């Protein structure tokens, strides 16, 4: 073996990863789309992100 | 090339000439702080009929909003914001009217009352504007937008999310206070970081 390794220490980084939403269109017959992701945590503040998607119209 | 911003002001008979003045003060002041080197403006007034005051092609010749907004008079009538925005996407944002292709097109609507007497609905107009990629912002002014049932129509005129494209004001004078947020949210092409 190598060495028994239990919970030595927790990882830092952000309080969590970013939320990945799907591109929900506004119009079926081609239109704009939106996306929103939020980040929360103990010390991490409520970070909000709102992006815009585009329909391919294939 | 940069952006094509069109202003849609209501000319209904409910708005008094003194308040209609506050509206033209707003659009001209907003037009100035948003006057870029590749940004053109267009404005169409609506009630039951529609009157274009200036298109992007002529704003390029005369980039002074105060001289094109000053001679603007009221039309008087009811509200036809549905058929109005429809004409914007087809006429105001038309290439032959000075509208550029591949340029960011943003539309702002200022109304005081719920759509009454309009033969067209939002379902027959909005999905069209969404296709061409025209992003909208709406400003609610008056008692007509104090109820959440009326606010819904504002959320239909503007683009999602409503908490980003829907502004509400109690009086035409208080429009000066929303000029700041409008300017920032119209320049924000994407969600920046802190």
């Amino acid at each position: 073996g190598k060495k028994e390794k239990p919970e030595k220490k927790v990882k830092k980084s952000d309080c969590g990863e970013w939320q990945w939403s799907v591109c929900v269109p506004t119009s079926g017959d081609c239109g704009l789309g939106t996306r929103e992701g939020t980040r929360t945590g103990a010390e991490c503040k409520q970070t909000m992100k709102t992006q815009r998607c585009k329909i391919p119209c294939n | 090339e940069d952006s094509d911003i069109a202003f849609l002001i209501d000319g209904s008979g409910s708005i008094i000439p003194h308040d209609f003045r506050r509206m033209k003060e707003f659009v001209s002041t907003v037009m100035e702080q948003l006057k870029k080197s590749k940004t053109l403006f267009s404005l169409m007034q609506y009630s039951e009929e529609f009157r274009i005051h200036f298109t992007f092609k002529e704003f390029q010749n005369n980039p002074n909003p105060r001289s094109l907004v000053k001679p603007i008079t009221q039309l008087l009538g009811r509200t036809h914001t549905a058929t109005g925005i429809r004409k914007v996407v087809r006429e105001l944002f038309n290439i032959t009217n000075g509208a550029r292709k591949n340029a960011f097109k943003i539309l702002v609507v200022i109304t005081d009352g719920e759509k009454f007497g309009d033969p067209l609905g939002y379902e027959d107009v909005i999905p069209e504007a969404d296709r061409e990629g025209v992003i909208r912002y709406v400003i609610g002014v008056g008692d007509a937008f104090r109820s959440e049932k009326s606010r819904q129509e504002l959320n239909t005129i503007a683009s999602k999310p409503p908490r980003d494209h829907v502004f509400q004001v109690n009086n035409f004078e208080a429009l000066k206070t929303i000029q700041n947020q409008l300017r920032e949210k119209i320049f924000a092409i994407e969600g920046t970081q802190t």
